[PDB]
């Protein structure tokens, strides 16, 4: 995936 | 849903990536930490869970020289030394 996307998924946990 | 206050270093990252606020919540502090290394290009271009951030003012922060968005603890360890609680 891109950085991007793989940052959103971290994102969505916090 | 708590509000922090990032220590000077960490609120240095954040204004970069054009966080105008001295409140925030951790998520938006992830969120200026994600568009940090994105505008910065810090991520593998290859592999892009993976962040390379040494030599740069991050890796100093979080005391690594790369990361991966999957294994998220120096992050967070870095978050819990640069933050403070409201």
């Amino acid at each position: 995936l891109t950085f991007x996307e793989y940052w959103a998924q971290l994102l969505s946990a916090a | 849903g708590t509000q922090v206050h990032p220590r000077a270093p960490l609120l240095q990252i954040l204004k970069v990536a054009g966080a105008q606020e001295e409140v925030f919540t951790v998520k938006e502090v992830m969120h200026y930490l994600g568009q940090y290394i994105m505008m910065k290009q810090l991520y593998d271009k290859q592999r892009q869970h993976i962040v390379h951030c040494h030599d740069d003012p991050l890796g100093e922060l979080l005391e690594v020289g790369s990361f991966s968005v999957k294994n998220p603890s120096p992050l967070y360890e870095m978050l819990k030394r640069n933050l403070v609680i409201l």
